[PDB]
Order: structure tokens, then sequence, then C-alpha cells
């Protein structure tokens, strides 16, 4: 690998994510997102699921 | 799952188990997902 070469010669660092499911709980979980808490008024809420 | 129930008495008495009721706090719940059949107390 040298800096002078082609763009279809470069050096590429390839990063590949390998998604399972299996039979064991699932811990990976994508992040939750939480709104502005209000309070005193009819509203649906669903704490921690 | 793996489930510890924790609780911390102040006892006095000398060689049994004090006759009483103290309900076990859930210390640690762990994702471990192993099987477990033996263990061992160091
Ligand atoms: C756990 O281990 C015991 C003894 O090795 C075995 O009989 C049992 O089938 C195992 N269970 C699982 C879910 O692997």
């Amino acid at each position: 690998f040298q800096p002078t070469y082609g763009v279809g010669y470069q050096p590429y660092r390839v990063v590949v994510l390998s998604f399972e499911l299996l039979h064991a709980p699932a811990t990976v979980c994508g992040p939750k997102k939480s709104t502005n808490l209000v309070k005193n008024k009819c509203v649906n809420f669903n704490f921690n699921g | 799952y793996f489930k510890i129930y924790s609780k911390h008495t102040p006892i006095n008495l000398v060689r049994g188990l004090p006759q009483g009721f103290s309900a076990l706090e859930p210390l640690v719940d762990l994702p471990i997902g192993i099987n477990i059949t033996r263990f061992q107390t160091l």
C-alpha cells in the first residue's frame, strides 16, 4: 500500500456487522428515546416498557 | 437470568439461625444465560 495509488487500489478498512438471534435473552438493544415528562394530564405512558 | 437476592441482618445469637421473618430484597439480576447445576462456597 502506497499513498500514490489509484482509487481502486487504495487500502479500505472494512467492518462487517453480523446480527444473529438465538434462544438466549437478547441484550444488544438499540437506544430508547424518552420524552419530556408531562404531569396532571391524561396521557399515554410507557414507563419501562 | 440469574437472580441474586440478599438481606443483611444484625444478630447476637451464638450458634443457630434466629427464629423470625425477614424478606430478602433483590440484589442483582444478571443476564448470564448459562447452565448451572453445581455450586461451591469460597
Ligand atoms: C444442564 O446440564 C445438565 C447436566 O450437565 C443437563 O442434564 C441439562 O440438560 C443441561 N441443560 C441445558 C439447558 O443445557
